[PDB]
C-alpha cells in the first residue's frame, strides 16, 4: 500500500519543513492535522512579517483547549523549552505540566475572561543552547497572560513567558534596572548602588530590613501573593507596586525573584531581584513610614 | 493504539462536512490533502499576540527614534491613530521622565542582540500607560518590538508595631484626623484615643497578636488635630511573613463612624 506516501504529502502539506514533516510517524501525522484544523476553526472565530513577530517575543503563544489540549503551540517554543511543537502539539498540558499546579491550570481554563498566573513546565534546553531528553527535565516557571473564549467549545489563548535567570543573563540592563539580594523570607541582604540614586537608599542601611516594611501598603495584597509564588514555584514577576522612598515619597518598581540554591548541599540559598525602577520618586513630600521620618 | 487511530481519522473526518457514506481510510487521507492544499499567514498571528497580552509590533530606527513601521494593532492598545505613531519618534510617544532609559535602550555603542524594557507611553491633561516592550536590533539600524499591555474619604490605613505605635500611615489621614501623616508616625495610638477608652484599645491589641490572623474590631475616641474626639472604628490584623510566619507588623483599618 502507499498509505505511506499519502501520509508523507499529508506531511509535506502540513505547515512547517519538509525536513521536520518527513520525520515523522503516523499517529503524529493525524495529530498534527487535527490540531491545525481545530486551530483554523478558533482563528476562523477569532479573526472575523511572521519571522518579526515570532523572534521579537519573549515568549511562546499556546492556544489550550478545555480538557487541556495543546491544539496549538508557536515555533520558538523549543528556543525557551527545548521541547519542540512537533513534540508537544495535540498532547494534554497536564502531561507536561508539573502536577503540584495542575488544579491552578483547570482554574484558568474555564469560565471576565482575562487569565494572568505562573505554571511550571517541563524543560529540557539548557543555558548552553543544548537539549537533553524528556527522562532529564528540567522545571521551568512561565507567567502565562492570555484570554479564555469560547467557539464552536472553550479554549485559552495565552502567551507564556520565561522568567530570566539573574546569573544567565542575556539583555541589557539599563541604568534604572538594578540588583537585590534576599533571604527567603526578602529580608534585604545585599542591593546594588544605583539605589542611593534611583530611590536615595544608601545599600548599607537596607541590609538586615524586612522589604515588607518598605512597599505602600495599597499594594500588599499583590507583594504577598507574589512572595507566596515564588516559594511555591522559585520565580515569580510582581506587579506594579510603590517602594517607598529614602525621604518621603516613593517609586514604582516592577522585580522578577528567583530562588537560587546552593550547588553543593541543593538547598536554597536566597532571592535574586532583578528590580525595573518605572519612575522617578512620586508625591516625594508627603512622608509614610517612620524610615522617612527619622530621615528629616 | 489502533483505537486511537480510529478515533484519529474519524476526528479528522468529524469536523470536515466535505468527506462528511464515510469512506475508505485512504481516501479521508487524500481528502485531508486536498482540503489543506486549499489553506500559517501573519494576520491571524497578530491577532493571537493581540488576544494573549493584548500587544502590538513596531519598527523604530535605532539613530533618530523615528518608527518606520507600526501595526494597526496601535489602535485597540493605545487608542491612537495610525497616522499619529507613522512619521514620529518614540521620544514623542513615551513619557519625557523616560526619554533617557530609552536612549540607552536604543543605543548601538554596547550591543543580533535583543532587547528588553519598560515604559509609559501616551494613550488617546495626558494619560500614561505602561508598556512592556520586547525586541531586537536589525539592520534593515532598527529596534523591531513588540510593546504590550499587561494591565493584570472615610478611612485611612496604617501599619503598626504590636505595641501601637504608627509605623506607617497613608495620606487619607490628613482628611480623616487633620494631621499631616509626620504627626502620627513615631507615636503609639493609645495617645490619640480618649483615656476612658484607652484600655479597650489596648485589649483589641493584645487580641489580635493572641488571634493571629484573625481580623479584630475595636470602636474609640480619637483626638483629631482640631482636639475633636471623633469616634472611629478600627478593624485591626497581623500580617505574617509567608516564608518565616514572622509577625511583620499589624495593619488597621481607622474608619470614621
Ligand atoms: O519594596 S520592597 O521593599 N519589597 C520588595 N519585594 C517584596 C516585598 C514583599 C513581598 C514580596 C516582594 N517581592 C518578591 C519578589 C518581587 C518583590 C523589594 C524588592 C526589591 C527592592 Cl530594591 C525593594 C523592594
Amino acid at each position: 500500500s502507499k498509505e505511506t506516501e499519502v501520509f508523507y504529502e499529508l506531511a509535506h502539506e502540513l505547515p512547517l519543513p519538509h525536513s521536520v514533516s518527513s520525520h515523522l510517524d503516523k499517529a503524529s501525522i493525524m495529530r498534527l492535522a487535527i490540531s491545525f484544523l481545530r486551530t483554523h476553526k478558533l482563528l476562523s472565530s477569532v479573526c472575523s512579517m511572521d519571522n518579526l513577530y515570532l523572534k521579537a517575543l519573549e515568549g511562546f503563544i499556546a492556544v489550550v483547549t478545555q480538557d487541556g489540549d495543546m491544539i496549538f503551540l508557536s515555533e520558538n517554543i523549543s528556543k525557551f523549552m527545548g521541547l519542540t511543537q512537533v513534540e508537544l502539539t495535540g498532547h494534554s498540558i497536564f502531561d507536561f505540566t508539573h502536577p503540584c499546579d495542575h488544579e491552578e491550570i483547570r482554574e484558568n481554563l474555564t469560565l471576565s475572561t482575562e487569565r494572568d498566573f505562573f505554571m511550571r513546565m517541563k524543560c529540557t534546553v539548557t543555558n548552553r543552547g543544548r537539549t537533553v531528553n524528556l527522562k532529564s527535565a528540567t522545571w521551568k516557571v512561565l507567567h502565562c497572560t492570555g484570554q479564555v473564549r469560547v467557539y464552536n467549545l472553550s479554549c485559552l489563548i495565552i502567551m507564556c513567558e520565561p522568567i530570566q535567570h539573574p546569573s544567565h543573563m542575556d539583555i541589557p540592563l539599563d541604568s534604572k534596572t538594578f540588583l537585590s539580594r534576599h533571604s527567603m523570607d526578602m529580608k534585604f541582604t545585599y542591593c546594588d548602588d544605583r539605589i542611593l540614586e534611583l530611590i536615595g537608599y544608601h545599600p548599607e542601611e537596607l541590609l538586615g530590613r524586612s522589604a515588607y516594611e518598605f512597599y505602600h501598603a495599597l499594594d500588599s495584597e499583590n507583594m504577598t501573593k507574589s512572595h507566596q509564588n515564588l516559594c511555591t514555584k522559585g520565580q515569580v514577576v510582581s506587579g506594579q507596586y510603590r517602594m517607598l522612598a529614602k525621604h518621603g515619597g516613593y517609586v514604582w518598581l516592577e522585580t522578577q525573584g528567583t530562588v537560587i540554591y546552593n550547588p553543593r548541599n541543593l538547598q536554597p540559598q536566597c532571592i535574586m531581584c532583578v528590580n525595573y525602577v518605572l519612575s522617578e520618586i512620586e508625591k516625594n513630600d508627603v512622608v509614610f513610614s517612620m524610615d522617612q521620618t527619622e530621615s528629616l | 493504539r489502533r483505537n486511537k487511530m480510529t478515533a484519529y481519522i474519524t476526528e479528522l473526518s468529524d469536523m470536515v462536512p466535505t468527506c462528511s457514506r464515510k469512506p475508505d481510510k485512504l481516501t479521508i487521507l487524500r481528502m485531508a490533502v486536498s482540503h489543506m492544499k486549499s489553506l500559517l499567514t501573519d494576520q491571524e498571528l497578530k491577532h493571537l499576540i493581540l488576544e494573549a497580552a493584548d500587544g502590538f509590533l513596531f519598527i523604530v530606527s535605532c539613530e533618530t527614534g523615528r518608527v518606520v513601521y507600526v501595526s494597526d494593532s496601535v489602535t485597540p492598545v493605545l487608542n491612537q491613530p495610525q497616522s499619529e505613531w507613522f512619521g514620529s519618534t518614540l521620544y514623542d510617544q513615551v513619557h519625557p521622565d523616560d526619554v533617557d532609559k530609552l536612549r540607552e535602550q536604543l543605543s548601538t555603542s554596547e550591543n543580533g542582540s535583543r532587547r528588553s524594557f519598560i515604559c509609559r507611553m501616551r494613550c488617546g491633561e495626558p494619560h500614561f500607560v505602561v508598556v512592556h516592550c520586547t525586541g531586537y536590533i536589525k539592520a534593515w539600524f532598527c529596534l523591531v518590538a513588540i510593546g504590550r499591555l499587561q494591565v493584570t474619604p472615610t478611612e485611612f490605613i496604617s501599619r503598626h508595631n504590636i505595641e501601637g505605635i504608627f509605623t506607617f500611615v497613608d495620606h487619607r489621614c490628613v482628611a480623616t484626623v487633620g494631621y499631616q501623616p509626620q504627626e502620627l508616625l513615631g507615636k503609639n495610638i493609645v495617645e490619640f484615643c480618649h483615656p476612658e477608652d484607652q484600655q479597650l484599645l489596648r485589649d483589641s491589641f493584645q487580641q489580635v497578636v493572641k488571634l493571629k490572623g484573625q481580623v479584630l474590631s475595636v470602636m474609640f475616641r480619637f483626638r483629631s488635630k482640631t482636639r475633636e474626639w471623633l469616634w472611629m472604628r478600627t478593624s485591626s490584623f497581623t500580617f505574617q511573613n509567608p516564608y518565616s510566619d514572622e509577625i511583620e507588623y499589624i495593619i488597621c483599618t481607622n474608619t470614621n463612624v
